RNA sequence: CGUGAGGGAAAGGUGAAAAGAACCCCGGGAGGGGAGUGAAAUAGAGCCUGAAACCGUGGGCUUACAAGCAGUCACGGCCCCGAGGGGUUGUGGCGUGCCUAUUGAAGCAUGAGCCGGCGACUCACGGUCGUGGGCGAGCUUAAGCCGUUGAGGCGGAGGC
RNA sequence: GUGGAGCCUGGGAGUGAGGGCGCGAGCGAUAACGUCCGCGUCCGAGCGCGGGAACAACCGAGACCGCCAGCUAAGGCCCCC
RNA sequence: GGAUGACCCCAGGCGGUAGGGGAGCGUUCCCGAUGCCGAUGAAGGCCGACCCGCGAGGGCGGCUGGAGGUAAGGGAAGUGC
């Protein structure tokens, strides 16, 4: 703290408490007593726990029925609306909030303003998003990598 | 029906105005100029003013008649004081505090 | 006519007419139960030795409640030793119905 | 239920005679009079007792040499202020006061007491004039 | 000397209790014979200048 | 992130002083005086429940004893007799008794000097 | 503030917009009362909210024969809101402040005028036990590198 | 003898100023609200409750809460009570 | 008893300083949240004799206030005078 380090009044016979200088924790305008200081939240959580905790969470929407593969994305070269029709097609009509996952450039540019649509590259797949989101779809080549990922 | 005036920061202390002011509550708007005509106390100067301001302001603004009224209630509230220090022996400074008030004066008409 | 009837471990004059708190009693409101006499008086006088033999009083439950909170509190200076507790002592809400003599 | 509250009574009035009664033993039943606890219905925060006069005070009898030795105290205040007077000497010069202090003893101290206590009427020789009270005469 | 203190603050109740005798009486005032403006009894009239039924003084 | 005092500490105070209302000068105003008039209240409170229980039934046998003398016994008799005589009536109704009820008092009383 | 080196404060907020109150009234002025502005003016510039200590006016209940850690239990009176509650408190019962330190404190032992706000068991790294999981004769990666731009992966040197 | 008994492994303490009383001694003066040991107790931590006028350790008794019910303990029962 | 902490029934324990252990309440902040409450009135303040809770507390109502607040379940601390 930026105060001095004089005594500020002598030890005895002042009628005051004892003090020493200002910047002591119990002055208003002194220090703080084990305030936060700069910190490293993270740690090593085991790979096989990511890894099991990866699968299990496309496992349990796949148990939900709401995991969807895909092959392809019909005329989706970039353009919102474009998404926007063939998800109404592919049964995402934006009533459940969907994690798209693919290697599409073209096709995450296309989506990722919609409010109910999280967009991701397969190298990005991860258990938060899965869990954050009601429906998981996926392109083929996604699929492909997640399963070299679990493995 | 009811007149009033508030005189506030006046540099009184409320403790000695008070003593004042207690001398015409309920009295007649006559009788009350009488008394602080005839007050040996400095508060009564500064009484005097809040109670003809009253007054005025029942004949004026409020339509209610001179000869009717009386000092229906009176009141002093404490303004914020003015800090001076007083200096004393061996380097000691004491602080005076010069104290202020907020005169209120309230009039009614006694009717009949 | 009344009776001095015994509920709860506790003794009551009743007469008929009377609404009276007791002892919380296992009956459902809208029930008559039958409490017991130790003693009748107004016209005639029977005693009981403790209780008499043929008589009972006969109350309609007209509810279960439970009593205003009573704040029970401990404090032993010199030892920081503090206990709040909050009370509502249970009770049934009796119509006295007829002094079956 | 809750235990019964008397609304105010009319106190009775009642009359003793102390000639070659036991002094302490005459003090302790004008107490209980006082109080009122002859009464089914006593009340201990109310006075609700009886109004008791008492007369031939000055001929209220007391065993062993109590006469010589038993003495009654007054403090003044004063260095020095102790005064001792004897029973002897206080039935000789304010009889009443003989009984009036044993009965005053044996009621509470507070303001209850101080109260019943007025509710004493005390008189050396055998008349008194409280006649408007028709006083109940009592043997006790 | 010792430099005596007092030992607790005054309480409210005691304080006001002290000023039991502080009110101001009103000033006793007569009226003036002559013009009839309330005044001190024995003072000449500050109202116009009269007393014991003359003029004293120009007001 | 950091959690100042706020709002926190002015409602326990209130809180408190709102129990101390009716209690004189600083024992109502003062949360401190308030807090310390309190632990004694509730003691008091605990202590004057129990003897509650013991001051209503020091009155019913002031009574009782009362009603038995008009009768010529004293209550030490009167409750010697009613326990022989097999009587449960307790010193509150007794009591109740004694003062509403003279004709049935009585009879326990005859049955309590028959008993004996 | 200190000769000086040097010490070292306090102090934020009208309103959407100044529309920041023309004019009249009392007053030397300050201040107020009307008028006016504004959704709002106890938002009027001493301006958002506006607690508490503290000071006051008005009202209900109470108090001048009374003995007190200030309450508590009981009853009764009065006042209020409407087989009930609330306020108040006459009488009766009971009753030795809080904290600290001590063998032991109401203690005539410490500390505290009151109120508001600030105010003291944490963090890193290692250890030891316990515990929730993952894998199990095996378990685990560090620095870094790739990726992301709140996405994760690779990396077996090394450690147990 | 099934008890907030016991034994084993481990985690966390606090305490290491005691004090009164009864009994047994020493020291002291067959002194101390003295001192120092032993066995027990209570206060400490039961300054919660009843008795002892009042009163940590004497007598009665181990307070989970409520009751305007009953029986007792020590101590009491003439009035205060 | 029923199967499993659903709740009922019978019994027993429940004074406590140092201190061990358990279960909770509330404060700031994060996920929940591109959501939800909100000028038909946020937070905050002042009342309440009402409801829930052993309690810490939480509701609900009236007044003030005038623009914010934030659930179920979890997370992290400058967390309670
Ligand atoms: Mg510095
Ligand atoms: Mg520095
Ligand atoms: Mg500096
Ligand atoms: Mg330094
Ligand atoms: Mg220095
Ligand atoms: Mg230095
Ligand atoms: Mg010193
Ligand atoms: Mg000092
Ligand atoms: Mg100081
Ligand atoms: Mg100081
Ligand atoms: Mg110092
Ligand atoms: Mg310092
Ligand atoms: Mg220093
Ligand atoms: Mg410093
Ligand atoms: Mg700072
Ligand atoms: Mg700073
Ligand atoms: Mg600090
Ligand atoms: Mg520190
Ligand atoms: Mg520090
Ligand atoms: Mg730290
Ligand atoms: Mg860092
Ligand atoms: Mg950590
Ligand atoms: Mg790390
Ligand atoms: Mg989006
Ligand atoms: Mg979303
Ligand atoms: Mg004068
Ligand atoms: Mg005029
Ligand atoms: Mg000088
Ligand atoms: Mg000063
Ligand atoms: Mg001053
Ligand atoms: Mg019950
Ligand atoms: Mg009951
Ligand atoms: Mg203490
Ligand atoms: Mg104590
Ligand atoms: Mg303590
Ligand atoms: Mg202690
Ligand atoms: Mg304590
Ligand atoms: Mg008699
Ligand atoms: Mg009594
Ligand atoms: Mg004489
Ligand atoms: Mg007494
Ligand atoms: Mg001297
Ligand atoms: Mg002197
Ligand atoms: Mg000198
Ligand atoms: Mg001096
Ligand atoms: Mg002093
Ligand atoms: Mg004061
Ligand atoms: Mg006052
Ligand atoms: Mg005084
Ligand atoms: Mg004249
Ligand atoms: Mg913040
Ligand atoms: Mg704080
Ligand atoms: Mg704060
Ligand atoms: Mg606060
Ligand atoms: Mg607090
Ligand atoms: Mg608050
Ligand atoms: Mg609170
Ligand atoms: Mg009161
Ligand atoms: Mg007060
Ligand atoms: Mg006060
Ligand atoms: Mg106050
Ligand atoms: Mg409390
Ligand atoms: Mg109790
Ligand atoms: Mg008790
Ligand atoms: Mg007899
Ligand atoms: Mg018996
Ligand atoms: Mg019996
Ligand atoms: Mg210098
Ligand atoms: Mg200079
Ligand atoms: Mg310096
Ligand atoms: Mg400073
Ligand atoms: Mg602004
Ligand atoms: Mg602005
Ligand atoms: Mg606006
Ligand atoms: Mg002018
Ligand atoms: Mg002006
Ligand atoms: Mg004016
Ligand atoms: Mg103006
Ligand atoms: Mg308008
Ligand atoms: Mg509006
Ligand atoms: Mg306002
Ligand atoms: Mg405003
Ligand atoms: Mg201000
Ligand atoms: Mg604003
Ligand atoms: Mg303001
Ligand atoms: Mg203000
Ligand atoms: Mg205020
Ligand atoms: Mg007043
Ligand atoms: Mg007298
Ligand atoms: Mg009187
Ligand atoms: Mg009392
Ligand atoms: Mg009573
Ligand atoms: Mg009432
Ligand atoms: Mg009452
Ligand atoms: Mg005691
Ligand atoms: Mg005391
Ligand atoms: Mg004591
Ligand atoms: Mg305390
Ligand atoms: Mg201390
Ligand atoms: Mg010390
Ligand atoms: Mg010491
Ligand atoms: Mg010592
Ligand atoms: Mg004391
Ligand atoms: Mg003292
Ligand atoms: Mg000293
Ligand atoms: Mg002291
Ligand atoms: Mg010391
Ligand atoms: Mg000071
Ligand atoms: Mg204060
Ligand atoms: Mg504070
Ligand atoms: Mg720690
Ligand atoms: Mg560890
Ligand atoms: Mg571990
Ligand atoms: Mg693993
Ligand atoms: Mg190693
Ligand atoms: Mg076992
Ligand atoms: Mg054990
Ligand atoms: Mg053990
Ligand atoms: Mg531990
Ligand atoms: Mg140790
Ligand atoms: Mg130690
Ligand atoms: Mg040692
Ligand atoms: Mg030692
Ligand atoms: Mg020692
Ligand atoms: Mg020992
Ligand atoms: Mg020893
Ligand atoms: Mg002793
Ligand atoms: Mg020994
Ligand atoms: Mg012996
Ligand atoms: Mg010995
Ligand atoms: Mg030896
Ligand atoms: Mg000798
Ligand atoms: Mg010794
Ligand atoms: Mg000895
Ligand atoms: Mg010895
Ligand atoms: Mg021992
Ligand atoms: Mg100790
Ligand atoms: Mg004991
Ligand atoms: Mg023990
Ligand atoms: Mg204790
Ligand atoms: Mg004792
Ligand atoms: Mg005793
Ligand atoms: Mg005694
Ligand atoms: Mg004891
Ligand atoms: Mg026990
Ligand atoms: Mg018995
Ligand atoms: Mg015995
Ligand atoms: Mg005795
Ligand atoms: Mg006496
Ligand atoms: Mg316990
Ligand atoms: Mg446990
Ligand atoms: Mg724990
Ligand atoms: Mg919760
Ligand atoms: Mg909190
Ligand atoms: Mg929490
Ligand atoms: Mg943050
Ligand atoms: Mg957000
Ligand atoms: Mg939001
Ligand atoms: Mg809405
Ligand atoms: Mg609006
Ligand atoms: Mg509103
Ligand atoms: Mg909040
Ligand atoms: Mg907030
Ligand atoms: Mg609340
Ligand atoms: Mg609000
Ligand atoms: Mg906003
Ligand atoms: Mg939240
Ligand atoms: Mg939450
Ligand atoms: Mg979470
Ligand atoms: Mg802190
Ligand atoms: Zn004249």
């Amino acid at each position: 703290v930026a105060y001095s380090g004089r005594k500020i009044w002598p030890q005895k016979h002042t009628g005051r408490a004892r003090h020493g200088d200002i910047g002591a924790p119990i002055f208003v305008g002194g220090g703080v007593v084990f305030g936060p200081k700069p910190r490293d939240y993270s740690y090593t959580l085991p790979k096989k726990v990511r890894k099991k905790g990866l699968a299990m969470a496309v496992a349990d929407r796949a148990r939900e029925g709401k995991l969807l593969l895909v092959e392809a994305f019909a005329g989706v070269n970039g353009k919102t609306k474009e998404f926007l029709a063939w998800a109404k097609e592919a049964g995402l009509d934006g009533s459940e909030s969907v994690l798209l996952v693919t290697g599409n450039e073209l096709v995450r540019r296309a989506a990722r303003n919609l409010p109910w649509v999280v967009t991701l590259a397969p190298e990005g797949l991860n258990v938060y998003d899965i869990v954050r989101t009601e429906r998981l779809v996926m392109d083929l080549d996604a699929w492909e990598v997640f399963q070299n990922r679990i493995g | 029906m009811e007149a009033k005036a508030i005189a506030r920061y006046v540099r009184i202390s409320p403790r000695k105005v008070r003593l004042v002011v207690d001398l015409i509550r309920g009295k007649s708007l006559e009788e009350a100029r009488n008394i602080l005509r005839y007050t040996n106390k400095r508060g009564a100067y500064f009484v005097a003013k809040v109670l003809e301001s009253a007054a005025a302001n029942a004949v004026n603004n409020h339509d209610m008649l001179e000869d009717r009224l009386y000092v229906k209630a009176a009141y002093v509230d404490e303004g914020p004081a003015l800090k001076r220090v007083l200096p004393r022996a061996r380097g000691r400074a004491d602080i005076i505090k010069k104290r202020t008030s907020h005169i209120t004066v309230i009039l009614g008409e006694k009717h009949g | 006519m009344f009776a001095i009837v015994k509920t709860g471990g506790k003794q009551y004059r009743v007469e008929p007419g009377l609404k009276l708190r007791v002892e919380k009693l296992d009956a459902e409101p809208g029930a008559t139960v039958e409490l017991p006499v130790l003693l009748l008086g107004g016209e005639k006088t029977v005693v009981g030795t403790p209780v008499v033999e043929g008589a009972s009083v006969v109350a309609e439950v007209l509810g279960h409640g439970r009593g205003k909170k009573i704040l029970v509190s401990k404090f032993k200076a010199k030892v920081q030793y503090r206990r709040k507790k909050g009370h509502r002592q249970p009770y049934t809400e009796l119509l006295i119905k007829e002094i079956r003599g | 239920m809750k235990t019964y509250v008397p609304k105010q009574v009319e106190p009775r009035w009642v009359l003793i005679d102390a000639e070659g009664k036991t002094l302490g033993r005459l003090a302790t039943k004008i107490a209980t009079l006082l109080r009122g606890k002859h009464r089914p219905d006593w009340t201990p925060n109310v006075a609700m007792g009886d109004f008791v006069v008492v007369v031939n005070a000055d001929k209220i009898r007391v065993t062993g040499k109590k006469l010589e030795q038993k003495i009654y105290t007054r403090y003044s205040g004063y260095p020095g202020g102790l005064k001792k007077i004897p029973l002897e000497k206080m039935l000789a010069t304010h009889p009443e006061r003989v009984l009036e202090h044993a009965v005053k003893g044996m009621l509470p101290k507070g303001p209850l007491g101080r109260r019943l206590f007025k509710r004493l009427k005390v008189y050396a020789g055998p008349d008194h004039p409280h006649q408007a009270q028709r006083p109940e005469k009592l043997e006790v | 000397a010792k430099h005596p203190v007092p030992k607790k603050k005054t309480s409210k109740a005691r304080r006001d209790a002290r000023r039991s005798h502080h009110a101001l009486t009103p000033p006793t005032l007569v009226p003036c014979p002559e013009c009839k403006a309330m005044k001190p009894p024995h003072t000449v009239c500050p109202e116009c200048g009269y007393y014991a039924g003359r003029k004293v003084l120009e007001v | 992130p950091r959690a100042k005092t706020g709002v926190v500490r002015r409602r326990k105070h209130k809180k408190i002083l709102k129990l101390a209302k009716g209690y004189w000068g600083l024992r109502s105003k003062s949360f401190r005086k308030a807090r310390e008039t309190l632990f004694a209240a509730g003691n008091y409170a605990y202590a004057h429940r129990k003897r509650r229980k013991r001051d209503f039934r020091r009155l019913w046998i002031v009574r009782i004893n009362a009603a038995c003398r008009q009768h010529g016994l004293n209550y030490s008799t009167f409750i010697h007799g009613l326990k022989k005589a097999g009587i449960e009536v307790d010193r509150k109704n007794l009591a109740d008794l004694a003062v509403r009820e003279p004709q049935v008092f009585a009879e326990l009383v005859e049955r309590a000097k028959a008993a004996q």
